[PDB]
Order: C-alpha cells, then structure tokens, then sequence
RNA sequence: CCCAUAGUAGGCCUAAAAGCAGCCACCAAUUAAGAAAGCGUUCAAGCUCAACACCCACUACCUAAAAAAUCCCAAACAUAUAA
RNA sequence: CUCGAUGUUGGAUCAGGACAUCCCGAUGGUGCAGCCGCUAUUAAAGGUUCGUUUGUUCAACGAUUAAAGUCCUACGUGAUCU
C-alpha cells in the first residue's frame, strides 16, 4: 500500500443484473400504483417545440 | 591476473613524404573578373561529395552549411601541424582552396548604383561532408584532442569521427527510422501533400525529409 | 521589459509561437481522416 | 514556388493490412462514394476552389455522392485534405420506385429504403 | 557614389516555340513552330 | 523578408512548426524495462 | 574565484563540490585554480 | 585506491643531456616496472603515470551562463478515472 | 508615423532611471612581505569639485578631491529660461 498503489477514487460494486432487474420491476410498479390511485399533484413537462 | 590484451600493429601503415597540410592561398592563382550571384543553394542540404574516407582513417565531419575563408583553413592548418606526430601521422585537405567569390560594397553607401567589388573567396560546405582526413599509426584517441578543438572553431556544426564511428552514426539512424512507433512521418506526409502541407514547404524539403532547415541539419529527426 | 522588435507575428525578429497539447491531436485527427481517404481512392 | 502537388502513385495502392483496418474488399470495389467537404477552400489555390464547385461540395458537412471511376478519383485527389470521402452501402439495395420517398442517409454510409422513425420491437 | 557597368540586355521575349502541338489539325501555311536554331 | 539560407535559425510556418511537432521519432517502450528481469 | 562557462580541474588538488546552487572547484594547494561557474 | 628496486647517467651530440633540449636504438635483471606518458632540475635530485601485489573503484564516457535604462507582471495549481 | 509644423547645438534650472561600479562597503586570486597596485565576485542606499582658451559637447592645461564613473530618458527638459 502506497500513495499511488491504488487509484484515488474509491471502488464501486455495481448491482447484480438479476437483482437489479427485479428491484426495477418493483420500483415501476410502485410508481404505476400512484398514477392508478391519483397520489400526485400538479405536474410538468418538457416538451420539443418548434425546434 | 590482470587479462592483458593484443595490440593493432601499424607496421603495414606507409606514411607520405609530406605529411603535413600543403599551404592554401588566399585567393586563386588567376584572379577572377567575372561577378556572381550569392548561390545560396551550395551549403543547403546534404553534401554529395567528400562524403567518405579515400586513404586516411580519421577525419573531421560537417554536420552544417557554412563558408570557409582563409582565416579558417590557417587555424586547421597551424593547428593540425603542430599537435600532430610527422612521423606517425599524416593529413590532407578534402575542401578546396577559396574559389567563390565575395562581393562587398564600400562603407557608407546607399542602396543601388550596381553590385559590389570582389572582396575575399570561401569554399562552400554542405552537411554531412569531410574537411580534413587523417591517418597513420594512431589510434582514435591520439587525433580525436586536437580534432575536436578544431572542429569547435569551425563556422558550423563540426565533429571529429573515425571509419567506425562514422559507419555506427550512420547505422544507428537507419535503426531509427525502422524501430520509430511515430506512425506518421514527415516524408509520408509531404510526398502525399497531406493536410495541403505542401503549402508551407519548400520543393527541397521533398528530399531533405525534415532533416535540414536552411544550413542546419538535426541529426535527431527520422 | 519583454518587448518583441517591431510587430509580433512578422519580420526577422518574432514572438514564438508554440504547439499545444490539443493542437498537436487537431492535427493528428485530420492526418487519420486523410489517410483513409488514400484507401478509399485506391479501388 | 507553389505549384500544383504531384501525388506519387503508390500512395493509392492499399496493402494488406489497409484492408483489415478499414474493411475493404479489394476484389468487391464499392461502386460510389460519400464525399463530404469538412474543410474551406479560403487560404487554398484557386484550382482547389475550383474543383470543390465542380464536384458539388461548396456547402460543408453536406454528403454527396459520387461515382468511384478513375476520372472523378482524379479530382478527388486533388481536393483529398479538404474531404472525407466515404463508400456507399446499400444493405438493402438499391431504392426502388415505391420506396423513393422513404430513403434515409445514415452517418455509417448505410442509405436505407426505409424509415419508419419508430423503435426496434426485437 | 557609383554606377553599374553593365549596358543593354534589355530585349523583349521573341515569343517563340511550338505553335501547333501534336495532333493539332492546321491549314496549309499554318505555322507550326518559331525558333531562333534548328530544335 | 528573409533568405531560405541565414545565419539565425529562421522561425518557422506554424503549420510547419505543428508538423515538426507531430511527426517526432517516438522510440520503442518494452513492456517491462530489460534491467528489471533476469 | 573566476568566473567560468566550463569549470576544469588544473591538479591533481583540484576537488569539484556545488555548493550554493551552482558548480565551484576548490583548490587548497593552488588557490589560483578556484572556479566558480557563470 | 595502492605502489615503484635495478644493468644504466644506454649510445651519439653537447660546456652539461643522468627516462623527459635533440639524433639512433628501444634490448634486458627482478614474480612485477616504458632505455619513459605528464611536471620538475642549469645538469642532477624530487613528484606522478603505465607494473606487481592487494582487490569485486563492480563510474558517465550523450550536454553547459548572463546584464538596461518609469514598475515584477493575471491570480494560481504537481493526484478523482477524454472527454 | 508627423511637412493644414513632432522647434534644430551647447549652457542654465530641476532632475527620473539602468549597473556594464569612478569613490565609499563586503569578498576570491595574485608574479599579494608591508605601503601601493592589478584582476574577478557582490553592492546603485550616499556621493561623484572649481578654474584659463574655445559657441562648443569633447580636447589641452592650472589647482584640488575618498572619487571627479559610463549610459538612457524626443542626442531628458525653450507653453521654465538662454
Ligand atoms: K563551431
Ligand atoms: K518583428
Ligand atoms: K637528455
Ligand atoms: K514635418
Ligand atoms: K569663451
Ligand atoms: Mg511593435
Ligand atoms: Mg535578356
Ligand atoms: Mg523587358
Ligand atoms: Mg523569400
Ligand atoms: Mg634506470
Ligand atoms: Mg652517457
Ligand atoms: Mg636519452
Ligand atoms: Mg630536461
Ligand atoms: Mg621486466
Ligand atoms: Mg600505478
Ligand atoms: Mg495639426
Ligand atoms: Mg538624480
Ligand atoms: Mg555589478
Ligand atoms: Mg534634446
Ligand atoms: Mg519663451
Ligand atoms: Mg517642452
Ligand atoms: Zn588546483
């Protein structure tokens, strides 16, 4: 171990793809649960427009 | 047990009856009349003469353009004729004497009114070619003190090598050119005139491949 | 002090001009598209 | 002086490992060519300025196509360092009358007879 | 001050040479080349 | 102007200078330095 | 000392040390060979 | 770094030439040391180098600076993954 | 650059600046005994004269001084003068 052994930026350990993809369905459907139930208030957007 | 080692043997070496640098004349023997142009052209670009050893082993090398006048060939001379050996050495001029000549026009005159009187005669040297060669029973070494202090004083860029060294320089850049892991080279470019690089070039620098820019040569460019 | 003779990018005497970084890939990266164009032209 | 450049003919002969760099078939020549100006013809000779008129190049990034014959070779050499010059594929073939209006340049070279502007469903 | 020596040498081109190149159709009398020597 | 041939080495050309700068020999790196292995 | 582009030693005395950022040959037998380096 | 005896001051020249003003030779004693490579002495002495011994100095053998006149002149920074 | 004008020598007045230092300071070398010198490094805080002939800057000469430095500043400076 010295100054310069390792990068300086830490590890990341990203998430198992099988994992993630499951938590991913689950966050969607709980998103999709509040759109159906009406549990938001006023919304925006971004839209293209003449360019 | 000190390994000793054998030693070159000169007997075979035959020496000049006049092994000393001949005299060179300010001037030619018949005076010239006739004007010329400057013919910058004569010190730019690689020697195709005198670039090789005839008789002797040892010379002093040109890595530059540049004029000699007198005032040069009597400091190689007196200078070579005394730290030499006359009976184990000898030397010879590879240069000829001052031919080309220089006009000069009086101090304080205007632009104009013609050209110039003769005023002194040099010998033009382009890069790459010998101006003194030496030889005899010596080794390197020997000549290579008083050689070097010689080419120090020359107008360009000058350096003493032997039959060896000179075969080893050479080699040595053709290891360059084939070991170089630039994939891009200025002769690739400038033949094929990429980027329009032919623009900003000269028509010489087709051959001289970015090896020499006005009378320097740089040894260092592949 | 630092003056350069006369204007700068002119004449005997000038201000030095040197190559970057980013100048030196400008380069390079038109030398490749080139290059290529040599090929295409080939056939 | 400037002078017009005379391009050695070996600098148009690809060699073997050209090929495997660039994916060329030497003995498949692609039949037209992509060119596009991505350099100006100002601080350039005349005759460069000229040409680049005749091969429909004075508006940059804007391809054109070309037929890959030696005569426009010729003038694409002369004008080589101001372009990029690139084969036309046709991984479809050729468009046809029925889909004359549905064609698509793509920035690979790929002119497509369809465009359908929707995802992929594969 | 001083003068140049050297008088005259102010001659205009002759203009001479090929006329008609190879393969140019011409007309009697056309001439095909103009030339100070046999060339 | 200046003469192709003086006595100072002339400035160059900025393209040229830039060619210079691009087309210097670059020598051959071994993978591991020759005095680090046996 | 005497200022000197390039510093030689004179004897077998003559010792090169860098002392004060710069080059010096120092000599205690022959004090006339001191160099400094310009 | 260490260390140095000897045919012999070799012959000739020279007032003198003793390794070292010049000319010729450049052989040999001692395990080892050139009829001497650089200083030195009027000539000699005297101090080194090439020798032996000791012993892994186990070298690099590519290079050289600076000053002007109103007042230096952006501020700064060697470390977070091209764009 | 300037001729619908950027006033041309030397002096007077007041000087700003550079150091390649004439004097004063601190140092190395010397064919430096000492006293005097010669030479180089460092130092620009302070100082660096008055007269005879000459329009002169210079030059020569007289008497001094620790020393009577070299230069730049539109050959500093005439809306300050001569
Ligand atoms: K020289
Ligand atoms: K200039
Ligand atoms: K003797
Ligand atoms: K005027
Ligand atoms: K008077
Ligand atoms: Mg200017
Ligand atoms: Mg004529
Ligand atoms: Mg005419
Ligand atoms: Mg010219
Ligand atoms: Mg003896
Ligand atoms: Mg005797
Ligand atoms: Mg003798
Ligand atoms: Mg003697
Ligand atoms: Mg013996
Ligand atoms: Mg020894
Ligand atoms: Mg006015
Ligand atoms: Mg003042
Ligand atoms: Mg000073
Ligand atoms: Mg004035
Ligand atoms: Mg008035
Ligand atoms: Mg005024
Ligand atoms: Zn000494």
């Amino acid at each position: 171990k010295t100054s310069l052994s390792s990068p300086p930026w830490p590890e990341v350990v990203l998430p198992d793809p099988v994992e993630e993809t499951r938590h991913h369905a689950e966050v969607v459907k709980k998103v999709n649960e509040m759109i159906v139930t009406g549990q938001y208030g006023r919304l925006f957007a971004v839209v293209h427009f003449a360019s | 047990v000190k390994t000793l080692l054998p030693v070159p043997s000169f007997e075979d070496v035959s020496i000049p009856e006049k092994p000393k640098l001949r005299f060179i004349e300010r001037a030619p023997l018949v005076p010239k009349v006739r004007r010329e142009p400057k013919n910058l052209s004569d010190i730019r670009g690689p020697s195709t003469e005198a670039t090789e050893f005839t008789e002797g082993n040892f010379a002093i090398l040109a890595l530059g353009g540049g004029y000699l006048h007198w005032g040069h060939f009597e400091m190689m001379r007196l200078t070579i004729n005394r730290s030499m050996d006359p009976k184990n050495m000898f030397a010879i001029w590879r240069v000829p004497a001052p031919f080309k000549p220089i006009t000069r026009k009086s101090v304080g005159h205007r632009m104009g009114g013609g050209k110039g009187a003769i005023d002194h005669y040099v010998t033009p040297v382009k890069a790459g070619r010998l101006v003194v060669e030496m030889g005899g029973r010596c080794e390197f070494e020997e000549v290579q003190g008083f050689l070097d202090q010689v080419a120090h004083k020359l107008p360009f860029a000058a350096k003493a090598v032997s039959r060896g060294t000179l075969e080893k320089m050479r080699k040595d850049q053709e290891e360059r050119e084939r070991n170089n892991q630039n994939p891009w080279t200025f002769e690739r470019i400038a033949t094929a005139n990429m980027l329009g690089i032919r623009k900003v070039l000269s028509p010489y620098d087709l051959t001289h491949k970015g090896k020499y820019w006005g009378k320097f040569y740089m040894p260092k460019r592949v | 002090r630092g003056r350069i003779p006369g204007r700068q990018w002119i004449g005997k005497h000038r201000r030095p001009r040197f190559v970057s970084l980013r100048a030196k890939q400008n380069m390079i990266r038109r030398l490749e598209i080139e290059a290529e164009n040599h090929y295409w032209l080939s056939m | 002086k400037f002078t017009r450049s005379r391009i050695p003919e070996k600098v148009f002969q690809a060699s073997p490992e050209d090929h495997e760099k660039y994916g060329g078939d030497p003995q498949n020549p692609h039949k037209l060519h992509i060119v596009t100006r991505i350099k100006s013809t100002r601080r350039r000779p005349y005759w460069e300025k000229d040409i680049i008129k005749m091969l429909g190049l004075e508006k940059a990034h804007t391809p054109q196509v070309h037929k890959n014959i030696p005569s426009v070779n010729a003038k694409l050499k002369v004008v080589k360092h101001l372009i990029r010059i690139k084969p036309l594929k046709l991984p479809q073939g050729l468009p046809a009358e029925e889909n004359m209006s549905n064609t698509c340049l793509k920035s690979t070279g790929e002119l497509v007879v369809q465009w359908h502007l929707k995802p992929v469903e594969q | 001050g001083g003068s140049s020596k050297n008088l005259g040498g102010k001659s205009s081109g002759r203009r001479q040479g090929i006329k008609k190149m190879e393969g140019h159709y011409v007309h009697a009398g056309n001439i095909i080349a103009t030339q100070r020597h046999f060339r | 102007g200046s003469k192709a041939v003086t006595r100072h080495r002339r400035v160059m050309h900025f393209q040229r200078q830039k060619l210079m700068a691009v087309t210097e020999y670059i020598p051959p790196k071994p993978a591991i330095h020759p005095s680090c292995l046996p | 000392f005497k200022n000197k582009t390039v510093l030689k030693k004179r004897c077998k005395d003559c010792y090169l040390v860098k002392r004060r950022g710069r080059w010096y040959v120092y000599c205690k037998t022959h004090p006339r060979h001191k160099q400094r380096q310009m």
